[PDB]
């Protein structure tokens, strides 16, 4: 959900008199397609009075906490450290230490060894 | 019961195909992921001990010459790399014998005809075709159940014991034939995540 | 391009029935003029397509012809007065003891105000407004088709 | 313009990721915000990629010596050994030499290796 | 440059049909004047291109001619009064028992007000407004064509 | 609840004259389906006057 | 655009997670914000997965 | 830079068809090793034999047995070939039997980085 | 099965060419 | 104008990157916000690029010493060794000398090398 929403992050919209736009509707589409093709941060857009062209954008800073909380819970069910599963400790969590190494290397693996026995 | 939406979300992670795996493998992320996994393991090399203390120096020099001529390090690195790329890799040890049906009988350590080991080759999965016998398909209790007894590579059918097969995570039995009796490809594991990462970077 | 026939126009507007009062070439010329205001390029992706576009064009020619015949007839003292007679929507009128006060259209633009001058233009404006809903979205590629979704949609 | 720097030094880090070369080597330093380059990246570059390049080089030197020694008048074949690639500083080199000398003294005193070795 | 002929103007505006009342040189002079308000540089990238641009120029010439005939004819007591007669849209009029009240145009500018002063200028204003939808975009380069996108588009 | 609400985080809308969209109901929703299918942060949405778009997001 | 870096370096970290390879090895360094790669990751990669590849080679 | 590089060890012999037979360590004629050269890929043309193309089981499958460089065709054993990541077989000929080039790996990312820094 | 958009996004990364490699180097 | 400094030092860092020379050497110090220059950058500059420049210089010195020695009346040909280029401080140099002297004493006491060497 973070990449896919980041694709449609910015949603700029222009308020064109549509009943006038329909009258030609080919030159209008050609002109705006030209604008979208050569969109740049130096070019300027001319648009008449009674025209707003507002712009909206989405805030995606809080998706990382959700993603890494859910991956940490995946590790929680799996009884395996998030360093082993996710490849590293998740966002913001304390760095993995001696407690987790003895919880994994000694406890669960000895259980698996007694299962193998 | 599993819900329909979760069920067909999980079921959609099917086998993409060998052509799709090869096409996707051109990308840098998947190539690096399949490359620097067994290559680092193979970097430090190995040593030979045998039953004796030290191998005789002429024997060691002969072994080094044969290993250099066979390019063992490069072959095993490529083996791991394309085993990660596709679902399965097949390594066939080429050896010469008078019998034209030599690659039909089960492999025997006695059938040598000395001075015949010419090298090894690696066959891509689309160039091969697993073949299952009725004895290897009828009995679930059999230890060779759903294990291809033969592999048709170029017309002829090489026996399982003759060649060395390295496969992926070994999917369960009911959908093992769906992977052509191979493994789950790392290209199938990372062709969507890699795309998402690259498009966000873009 | 849309060809302009006279049978459809004269049956659609019975007041323009007399060829002597409204020649062929006059209607043809006003159709060519109306093509300038509304582009007659017919496409299946246009909001105005086919019969809707044809009706819009015919209504505009009716508007132009009504204004022109108003100009020609006048009348001040049996002819055309200096500077002609202006159009626009008659908000209120009074003749003798009779008085009429109509509602003003929401003409926020000169094009709409000019259209409101004659009922043919009023119908044309109504058709344009009723076809004007939503809008267009120009540019933009299907970015969502590369990201997997619920139920294994668009993997 | 405060948010341009993060994008710039994310893309340069991606370029380094393609090159399999540290951003310290390519960009001249670690990029903005990223953790300072350490022993993990140092062994990932100095020990791994240089070894890959050396085994790429090995056919060239092998054939060059095969067609040099045997082509000229020699009696014994040739074999190549690769120097360590760490390029460590003078103080680190001196500490390395001192520790190796301590190992040599310990082995000689215990009677393992002669001073000739 | 656009060449102006008497024939198209005269068939467009039957009120301006008498050569004695409206000489050719008068029409040509007002066309050269109208070229200043709308530049007659015909280009295929212009919104006013071809027949629409010629129609706009012809409508403005009719506007100027209507003002001129208002001035020359008058009339106060058989001639032109001091300071002339001013244009502008007649919002409300009353002659005898007859009264008319028309909707005012949305003239937010002197040019629009002067155009709405006469019916030909009203049609010109309507044409300009209906062609004035969207806008331009000056400057800018195809920056996006250097960055890869979904589906292997513009790598 | 955090994933489930994060799915419906953003709730962008549009204020179009429904009594006029009622008359067509097929061209309008076809056009809007095309917009939703091709939504991107470079394309621009044309929408007439007396329309406000407007968008909400959750924290 | 200050929030794009978090998304990018989360997705690359996920790529490393799939590959079972450290983000230091794949991406060239640890991603944005994440704790510096340490002894746990070095023993998780150098000892575990490489021994898996070695018993595959065997 | 490219997908592949070819290193040719130049050596002199009487036979004008010398670079046709498989390379032999005995074919020396001492004092003949003149040096080495490196040949760019566009100056070379790999040629595949039917024996090196018909059999997937062959260890030389999709391995150019010869390289036409300047008219004459140098054998694979005579020269030393270093190649990139070695793409799979079905699209190995699409890379002219070379490798994936690092220029192909970073011509878009480098452009993006430079233009954003720019 | 692989989707069409992901498939041709991955397939577009073909071999650019030796001339392109030289001019980009 | 608070955001101009980041742009300026980001561009100077890129100048250093292209020059393959540290920003400490070119700009006189590390740029804004960047991590302080360290052992990785010192070995990347002092040992790598300068060794490249020394191997570039080597043809010049070799031909110069050929055309000097052989042209003048000499008996034995000549070879060149390159001094280490670390330019370390006096305290560090004294520590280096002391550690090397410790190595010398250890080797002599163990009977490896004579004091003449």
């Amino acid at each position: 959900e973070a990449p896919l929403l980041a694709m449609s992050k910015r949603t700029s919209t222009i308020h064109v008199d549509v009943e006038k736009a329909i009258a030609n509707e080919d030159a209008f589409n050609a002109r705006l397609a030209f604008w979208i093709a050569n969109r740049d941060n130096h070019g300027v857009k001319v648009l008449g009075t009674d025209e707003s062209m507002e712009q909206f954008d989405t805030n995606l800073a809080d998706f990382d906490s959700i993603i890494m909380n859910q991956y940490q819970l995946v590790a929680a069910i799996a009884k395996t450290p998030a360093t082993k599963l996710l490849g590293t400790s998740p966002k913001g969590f304390n760095a993995t230490g001696e407690h987790e190494t003895i919880s994994y290397h000694e406890e669960l693996e000895s259980i698996q060894e007694h299962i193998f026995d | 019961v599993v819900p329909t939406m979760l069920q067909d979300w999980y079921n959609s992670q099917g086998f993409i195909g060998y052509q799709a795996c090869a096409i996707i493998s051109q990308h840098w992320l998947v190539d690096k992921a399949c490359s620097m996994s067994g290559e680092d393991a193979a970097r430090n090399g190995w040593e030979l001990k045998s039953d004796g203390r030290k191998l005789s120096d002429e024997q060691s020099a002969l072994i080094a010459r044969r290993d250099m001529e066979f390019r063992v390090k490069d072959n095993l690195v490529e083996l791991n790399r394309f085993k990660n790329v596709f679902g399965v890799r097949i390594a066939l040890f080429v050896v010469e014998s008078d019998d034209p049906d030599y690659y039909e009988k089960p492999f025997n350590p006695d059938g040598i005809t000395p001075g015949s080991y010419k090298g090894i080759s690696q066959i891509d999965p689309y160039w091969a075709m697993p073949q299952l016998t009725a004895g290897s398909t009828a009995d679930p209790s059999s230890e060779h159940f759903y294990e291809p007894d033969f592999w048709i590579i170029s017309g002829k059918k090489y026996h399982r014991s003759h060649l060395v097969v390295v496969r992926g995570p070994q999917p369960p039995d009911i959908l093992k034939p769906t992977y052509i009796f191979g493994g789950i490809p790392l290209t199938q594991r990372i062709y969507e995540r890699v795309y998402a990462a690259e498009r966000t970077a873009n | 391009m849309v060809i302009f026939d006279e049978h459809k126009f004269r049956t659609l507007f019975p007041e323009f029935a007399d060829p002597a009062a409204y020649p062929d070439v006059r209607l043809q010329m006003y159709f060519d003029i109306a093509c300038e205001f509304i582009s007659d390029r017919d496409s299946p992706y246009r909001i105005l397509n086919g019969k809707a576009l044809e009706a819009c064009l015919y209504l505009l020619t009716a508007h132009l012809l009504s204004l022109s015949t108003m100009q020609v007839q006048g009348a001040a003292g049996g002819g055309v007065t200096a500077g002609g007679t202006q159009g626009g929507f008659i908000t209120s009128a009074t003749v003798g003891e009779v008085s009429v006060a109509k509602l003003a259209p929401p003409a926020k633009n000169g094009w709409q105000w000019w259209l409101s001058g004659t009922p043919y233009g009023q119908e044309l404006w109504a058709l344009l407004s009723v076809k004007a809903v939503g809008g267009f979205y120009i540019g933009g590629l299907p970015e969502r088709r590369g990201f997997r979704k619920v139920g294994g949609t668009f993997w | 313009l405060a948010d341009f720097d993060s994008i710039i030094m994310n893309q340069y880090q991606l370029v380094a990721a393609i090159a399999k070369t540290p951003a310290t080597k390519l960009l001249g330093t670690s990029p903005k915000g990223f953790n300072a380059t350490g022993e993990h990246e140092t062994i990932s570059y100095h020990e791994e990629l240089e070894s890959i390049q050396e085994h790429i080089f090995d056919p060239l030197l092998e054939r060059h010596y095969l067609l040099l020694a045997k082509s000229e008048e020699i009696d014994v074949q040739l074999e190549i050994v690769w120097n360590p690639v760490d390029s460590t500083s003078s103080q680190q080199q001196a500490e390395l030499n001192n520790k190796k000398a301590a190992t040599d003294e310990i082995y000689i005193n215990s009677g393992v290796v002669s001073p000739d070795e």
